[PDB]
RNA sequence: GGCGCAUAAAGAUGAGACGCGUUUUAGAGCUAUGCUGUUUUGAAAAAAACAGCAUAGCAAGUUAAAAUAAGGCUAGUCCGUUAUCAACUUGAAAAAGUGGCACCGAGUCGGUGCUU
């Protein structure tokens, strides 16, 4: 038990609380990816839209940048063959120095891709840890 | 001037409250240190102090056993290189140097490519002749033919470093290798410990049948068709299915309320298995040892599974097999693919990225994931057969390193190492007289009591030496000393209590901590026999009898075969009901009758003079683990023993301990009786009290005996007080920075002590929707109901049972669709006219539970009188309460509080426990604090001993600031602003002062403190109300909190004026005027500026991300170690700042390397901080910069305070974060609206409250269109975030004609947008908007910087402006 | 706060072994076509690949070695993620010390009096 491992524990276990109970066999995902995850989303398609924020950065206002990069898609299975897609996160600490670039920028599929997300609500609990 | 402190304790934070007698809280003019031009402040002397939660000491425990781990195993690796090290320079000299460089790249390594066998040709003949070293082993350990020596060292340097579990002990048996002798010992273990209506499995044999090739979801209903049992639920049958990975349940099967899952893959498996334990009761507890036990054999006979030349390798030469049924079906499934599908074959082998089979080797993937992959498509393919049936059985297409190949038993290892020496004896010399060392290095499982092997230079370490040199496992016996590592161990890592410290604690299951727990539950059960008309508990004597002849029969003791093997026998009683021991005993003496078994005697352990004997066999049983050093500290005690016993008494292992030490039980004694604990508790007389009450008495020695030694000898540090406290780390973090800040807040008031200083803390809302907890056991009572009752009132109508939250259909359906006041029904929609009345009033206690409230139609029915209701309403209904008592629907004590008719009302001892049941303050970190913050700040003496008691420590409960909070209009709702952590404090100091100053006599039950035994059954009248303030009683009415009402209200309507401007009733002094009060307490809680604080730290922590990413061109990747140039090697990605530094310097700009003038903040990483601070100008010059002064190297921790135009505060989290800092100033009637608003049927008062509430919302709607346009103007200033705002704001012009309830829980929402801390995304009515996190860090160069201190009263200010 | 059968629980700390996972290198990739040097009865050519690249189709595809927080001195089969911390003046460090009081008010604290 690390510092995110028994509270991912609880996580799906509210997971669990919140839909129909019956899961089974939790994946066996590794120390690496669990203890530099910022937040655990859930949700029911694999093609996970990621979220964004905007900024202030020496110009350049109104533009989006996304934060939340993915590092382990996984999933786990319900009783009986419902599809959940777990996915773990974390923040994009772009500083104030680059050659406009490795600064995520918006290109915006990923803009349209929150749109569709935001107005069909497809994500389930997203909560914090670490 | 006299002044006191009020305290509120967190995790998060802390609050800090300055009060006078007069309760205007001070403003004082400070100064200011610096180069600004504000020369002085003025500020208020009331705040909080927030910061990070201290976080647990687990994580670097886990880390540091990692890292000791990898050290042991390297240097194992180290012994057999150097035991090699001469002859391998005989065949080929650079060879040990080329397996320690093969990692780098070819270019900079200084060898030749190949690590084995030198050339290009061999390493082709090695690979295509040996494909993997499971194949390499299983060769050579049959083979006749003499094999090469860095073919048998490399064979053997993997060996050892993947060498299996020791959990298992000794050498393999087949009472302890194959399945049938341990599900024979299973079965045995189930039908001993239930001993009725058992099964056996003697003709149906699962050697075969359970070990056999199938799948385990379907083998378990195979086993069920062999053996009946029970059920595929049943009790066997989950213990089976845990037994093979499964996750069954248990409440359908236990009788219990909650599920119970359990499987052995997860991490936490033991922490759920007590945690069941113990609600269920532990007498099952050694039966699932057991099952894990059989759930390793299976697991066993997965992976050997060839037992036909199962001689001398049957690890290895098993798994090749599975090679091969690897191998021939790959190529059959490729087979299968191009000649149906040539699409989706691109996908699936040439893929990398997408879950398959490219995926499964090449990248991240696992067995499951890719399972997932194949199932869709191998499904839908035509001709496929052995693959399905090989898929559910987890055997196609799997890897050698599985992650279930963790249930190797080493001797498996151990057994092939023989065989791989013996075959190789015959040739070499240097091979023929080292197998017992090389064997031995295998073996060697350092002990758990020998701790780390060190020599004195480290912090956790205390093992001791016979002699001086290098340790080796070759000669690790004659080193290092046994007894005294052991003597030096059991008091190391023992538990001293905190009820009486400087002991060690006995076990979990001693026999004196068994008695200690059977004479604390039987010391409060009560038998009623017909004849007695009133219920008694046992005596001494009669607990004496059922102990010598009940428990030493049988384990679990039901209170039927406690009335039909006790009363019935030699009572002669028999128409007995017992009230007390509910219907089992969850105190059992499990280990007397495990012992008895044990040594087959029943003399011995019965006898009372092998005390000591008894329970120090069971401290060293459960205090060491190893078989070596558990067996000579038995043979001190070889004398009774009978040489059968060796082999079976030291097979029995314990974990976990008890609670208090054999000193405090068996040890001090009364001063005037001279008996201990236990014995009293088993020779008492007629006062049958309890342990607990014992320690909750006044007048009995005991009690003080233990606040003696509660203190230490000499007073310690402060570190080392809070030291020996319990809680988490975070609380003890709260604990040291609240005596930090009041030794630092006593300096700023004139150094003048306090008089008052009141502390609290409280925490943890975790109840999770309670939505199930009413249906387990309360709702649960109409289902037994239905057991007495017979009324299915959901028959009628069934209405869930998740939505029971309002009150008032819960207390309904808690009520047998019925009244407690008159026989007649109700009306389910008509419940709003309906009245809520309390079964005591709210001028007696404060409660709002289903013991206190009760659901009618007329508060006429109750009485008419303040005391307990009517004799008819009771002796009509006394038949029925029966019922209802016996179906559980209401508990015991509500029942009784009915009853007083009987006991004429409110008894004196009744309304004593009433008046000091609220203000017993029974938690130990309150009275720890107050110990330490007792010690500190009063300790002068005088002519005598005795302390003069200068400050008086006051400890409340949140109960009675809650009730001042809510009852007077003086509302908060959590996620305003941060200022409820303060103001909260506030309340606590004047509801603190409030009651010292109006009771000068009865602080002597909450003030820390030797004071006299002064009680209160002569302090309440038992007559009509008395003199007022002039009167020997202290009150009457025993609500406590009837002293701040202006004026009480009961439901007979009197309406009884307590006087206006309250004094206290001995010494003639106003305590609380109210002309100036509530207008003070309204005007304080109403102040703007409160100093909130976030204190400063350097991060300590991890160098980067735990995650070590492939290789790539960008240059911000930190190396492995100090010569892998991670544009080559890569690693570790994004580095944790400790602090960012202030710079003034010059840099090379410009093609003509121009020093042009900068002035820069500049992260610093922990992985050169010390590299900083032992030089930090050569470090900066190394860094690329160039005049360095050295007084104007600034450092700036995380959480920094900068404050620039407009007032606007920013605080600095790393070199490209900005938290925002300034907070709201919004007063008392907007936070009193949104409340009282915002929970417009979550109040539970008074329906003529309901109108108040309902009538001032539907007037103050007004409201709602001045709160947003102070936040508009607010984070105009403070924020300057126009997009977004200028967004919720149109947001809430497009929800104009909501209704109010929901549009208040969103304003309450939508406050987050401006609170401390990162901004956040906040979920509105619909439009989820982005958050905006600032980098933009060029801002916070030319600002102001406030270096505050702890409490935010001292302050200096720093500027950047001129800082050249 | 949930004191929840009216109790009040018990809490943190420390030793050992795994089994994984991650990352580089080693497992000579092959065939065909098209771009880069040279050879040759030679005048650049006539073209042979020995090597490198790209594009299509084929073949296998599991295993190892190293490291697993940079490294440190106190050189151990030790230690390096927790508890510890505003500046300033002392002091190696430990630790000590460094700031006027009332009154009228309140938009992140302001204003007035007296005074070392």
């Amino acid at each position: 038990m690390t510092t995110a491992r028994k509270k991912f524990y609880q996580a799906i276990s509210e997971f669990e609380a919140m839909t129909g109970k019956d899961v089974e066999r939790t994946p066996q995902i590794a120390d690496e990816v669990l203890n530099d995850a910022e937040y655990i989303a859930f949700t029911k398609t694999e093609k996970y839209a990621l979220y964004l924020c905007t900024s202030n950065v020496e110009g350049l206002e109104d533009r989006y940048f996304l934060d939340e990069e993915c590092l382990d898609s996984t999933f786990l299975e319900t009783e009986d063959n419902e599809t959940y897609y777990i996915h773990f996160l974390q923040e994009t600490e772009f500083s104030e120095d680059d050659n406009e670039d490795e600064l995520p920028l918006a290109t915006e599929e990923q803009i349209e891709a929150y749109d569709k997300q935001e107005e069909l609500k497809a994500v389930i609990l997203k909560k914090e840890l670490n | 001037k006299k002044y006191s402190i009020g305290l509120d304790i967190g995790t998060n934070s802390v609050g800090w409250a300055v009060i006078t007698d007069d309760y205007k809280v001070p403003s004082k003019k400070f100064k200011v240190l610096g180069n600004t031009d504000r020369h002085s402040i003025k500020k208020n002397l009331i705040g909080a102090l927030l910061f990070d939660s201290g976080e647990t000491a687990e994580a670097t425990r886990l880390k540091r056993t990692a890292r000791r781990r990898y050290t042991r195993r390297k240097n194992r690796i180290c012994y057999l290189q150097e035991i090699f090290s001469n002859e391998m320079a005989k065949v080929d000299d650079s060879f040990f140097h080329r397996l320690e460089e093969s990692f780098l790249v070819e270019e900079d390594k200084k060898h030749e490519r190949h690590p084995i066998f030198g050339n290009i040709v061999d390493e082709v003949a090695y690979h295509e002749k040996y494909p993997t070293i499971y194949h390499l082993r299983k060769k050579l350990v049959d083979s006749t033919d003499k094999a090469d020596l860095r073919l048998i060292y490399l064979a053997l340097a993997h060996m050892i470093k993947f060498r299996g579990h020791f959990l298992i002990e000794g050498d393999l048996n087949p009472d302890n290798s194959d399945v049938d002798k341990l599900f024979i010992q299973l079965v045995q273990t189930y039908n001993q410990l239930f001993e009725e209506n058992p099964i056996n499995a003697s003709g149906v044999d699962a050697k075969a049948i359970l070990s056999a090739r199938l799948s385990k979801s379907r083998r378990l209903e195979n086993l069920i068709a062999q053996l009946p049992g029970e059920k595929k639920n049943g009790l066997f049958g989950n213990l089976i299915a845990l037994s093979l990975g499964l996750t069954p349940n248990f409440k359908s099967n236990f009788d219990l309320a909650e599920d119970a899952k359990l499987q052995l893959s997860k991490d936490t498996y033991d922490d759920d298995l007590d945690n069941l334990l113990a609600q269920i009761g532990d007498q099952y507890a050694d039966l699932f040892l057991a099952a894990k036990n059989l759930s390793d054999a299976i697991l066993l006979s997965d992976i050997l599974r060839v037992n036909t030349e199962i001689t001398k390798a049957p690890l290895s030469a098993s798994m090749i097999k599975r090679y091969d049924e690897h191998h021939q079906d790959l190529t059959l499934l490729k087979a299968l693919v191009r000649q149906q599908l040539p699409e989706k074959y691109k996908e699936i082998f040439f893929d990398q990225s997408k879950n398959g089979y490219a995926g499964y080797i090449d990248g991240g993937a696992s067995q499951e994931e890719f399972y997932k992959f194949i199932k869709p498509i191998l499904e839908k393919m035509d001709g496929t057969e052995e693959l399905l049936v090989k898929l559910n059985r987890e055997d196609l297409l799997r890897k050698q390193r599985t992650f279930d190949n963790g249930s190797i038993p080493h001797q498996i290892h151990l057994g092939e190492l023989h065989a791989i020496l013996r075959r190789q004896e015959d040739f070499y010399p240097f091979l023929k007289d080292n197998r017992e060392k090389i064997e031995k290095i295998l073996t060697f499982r350092i002990p758990y009591y020998v701790g780390p092997l060190a020599r004195g230079n480290s912090r956790f370490a205390w093992m001791t030496r016979k002699s001086e040199e290098t340790i080796t496992p070759w000669n690790f016996e004659e080193v290092v000393d046994k007894g005294a590592s052991a003597q030096s161990f059991i008091e190391r890592m023992t538990n001293f209590d905190k009820n009486l410290p400087n002991e060690k604690v006995l076990p979990k299951h001693s026999l004196l901590y068994e008695y200690f727990t059977v004479y604390n539950e039987l010391t409060k059960v009560k038998y009623v026999t017909e004849g007695m008309r009133k219920p008694a508990f046992l005596s001494g004597e009669q607990k004496k009898a059922i102990v010598d002849l009940l428990f030493k029969t049988n384990r679990k003791v039901t209170v039927k075969q406690l009335k039909e093997d006790y009363f019935k026998k030699i009572e002669c009683f028999d128409s007995v009901e017992i009230s007390g021991v509910e219907d089992r005993f969850n105190a059992s003496l499990g280990t007397y009758h495990d012992l008895l078994k044990i040594i087959k005697d029943k003399d011995f352990l019965d006898n009372e003079e092998n005390e000591d004997i008894l329970e120090d066999i069971v401290l060293t049983l459960t205090l060491f683990e190893d078989r070596e050093m558990i067996e000579e500290r038995l043979k001190t005690y070889a004398h009774l023993f009978d040489d059968k016993v060796m082999k079976q008494l030291k097979r029995r292992r314990y974990t976990g301990w008890g609670r208090l030490s054999r000193k405090l039980i068996n040890g001090i004694r009364d001063k005037q009786s001279g008996k201990t604990i236990l014995d009293f508790l088993k020779s008492d007389g007629f006062a049958n009290r309890n342990f607990m009450q014992l320690i909750h008495d006044d007048s009995l020695t005991f009690k003080e005996d233990i606040q003696k030694a509660q203190v230490s000898g000499q007073g310690d540090s402060l570190h080392e007080h809070i030291a020996n406290l319990a809680g988490s780390p975070a609380i003890k973090k709260g604990i040291l920075q609240t005596v930090k800040v009041v030794d630092e807040l006593v300096k700023v008031m004139g150094r003048h002590k306090p008089e008052n200083i009141v502390i609290e803390m409280a925490r943890e809302n975790q109840t999770t929707q309670k939505g199930q907890k009413n249906s387990r056991e309360r709702m649960k009572r109409i289902e037994e109901g239905i057991k007495e009752l017979g009324s299915q009132i959901l028959k009628e109508h069934p209405v869930e049972n998740t939505q029971l939250q309002n009150e008032k259909l819960y207390l309904y359906y808690l009520q047998n669709g019925r009244d407690m006041y008159v026989d007649q029904e109700l009306d389910i929609n008509r419940l709003s006219d309906y009245d809520v009345d309390h079964i005591v009033p709210q001028s007696f206690l404060k409660d709002d539970s289903i013991d206190n409230k009760v659901l009618t139609r007329s508060d006429k029915n109750r009485g008419k009188s303040d005391n307990v209701p009517s004799e008819e309403v009771v002796k009509k209904m006394k038949n029925y309460w029966r019922q209802l008592l016996n179906a559980k629907l209401i508990t015991q004590r509500k029942f009784d509080n009915l009853t007083k008719a009987e006991r004429g009302g409110l008894s004196e001892l009744d309304k004593a426990g009433f008046i000091k049941r609220q203000l017993v303050e029974t938690r130990q970190i309150t009275k720890h604090v107050a110990q330490i913050l007792d010690s500190r700040m009063n300790t002068k003496y005088d002519e005598n001993d005795k302390l003069i008691r200068e400050v008086k420590v006051i400890t409340l409960k949140s109960k009675l600031v809650s009730d001042f909070r809510k009852d007077f209009q003086f509302y908060k709702v959590r996620e305003i602003n941060n200022y409820h952590h303060a103001h909260d404090a506030y309340l606590n100091a004047v509801v603190g002062t409030a009651l010292i100053k109006k009771y000068p006599k009865l602080e002597s039950e909450f003030v820390y403190g030797d004071y006299k035994v002064y009680d209160v059954r002569k302090m309440i009248a038992k007559s009509e109300q008395e003199i007022g303030k002039a009167t020997a009683k202290y009150f009457f009415y025993s609500n406590i909190m009837n002293f701040f009402k202006t004026e009480i209200t009961l439901a007979n309507g009197e309406i009884r004026k307590r006087p206006l401007i309250e004094t206290n009733g001995e010494t003639g002094e106003i305590v609380w005027d109210k002309g100036r009060d509530f207008a003070t307490v309204r005007k304080v809680l109403s102040m703007p500026q409160v100093n909130i604080v976030k204190k400063t730290e350097v991060q300590t922590g991890g160098f980067s991300k735990e995650s070590i990413l492939p290789k790539r061109n960008s240059d911000k990747l930190i190396a492995r170690k100090k010569d892998w140039d991670p544009k080559k090697y890569g690693g570790f990605d994004s580095p944790t700042v400790a602090y960012s530094v202030l710079v003034v310097a010059k840099v090379e700009k410009g093609k003509s390397k121009k020093l042009k003038s900068v002035k820069e903040l500049l992260g610093i990483t922990i992985m050169e901080r010390s590299s900083f601070e032992k030089n930090p100008i050569d470090f900066l010059e190394a860094k690329g910069y160039k005049e360095v002064k050295k007084d104007l190297i600034i450092k700036l921790p995380k959480y920094s305070l900068f404050e620039l135009e407009n007032g606007r505060k920013r605080m600095l989290a790393s070199a490209g974060e900005l938290q925002k800092g300034n907070e709201l100033a919004l007063p008392s009637k907007y936070v009193n609206f949104l409340y009282l608003a915002s929970h417009y049927e979550k109040l539970k008062g008074s329906p003529e409250d309901n109108e108040q509430k309902q009538l001032f919302v539907e007037q103050h709607k007004h409201y709602l269109d001045e709160i947003i346009e102070q936040i508009s103007e607010f984070s105009k200033r403070v924020i300057l975030a126009d997009a977004n705002l200028d967004k919720v704001l149109s947001a809430y012009n497009k929800h104009r004609d909501k209704p109010i309830r929901e549009q208040a829980e969103n304003i309450i929402h939508l406050f987050t947008l401006t609170n401390l801390g990162a901004p956040a995304a906040f979920k509105y009515f619909d439009t989820t908007i982005d958050r905006k996190r600032y980098t933009s860090t060029k801002e916070v160069l030319d600002a102001t910087l406030i270096h505050q201190s702890i409490t935010g009263l001292y302050e200096t200010r720093i500027d950047l402006s001129q800082l050249g």
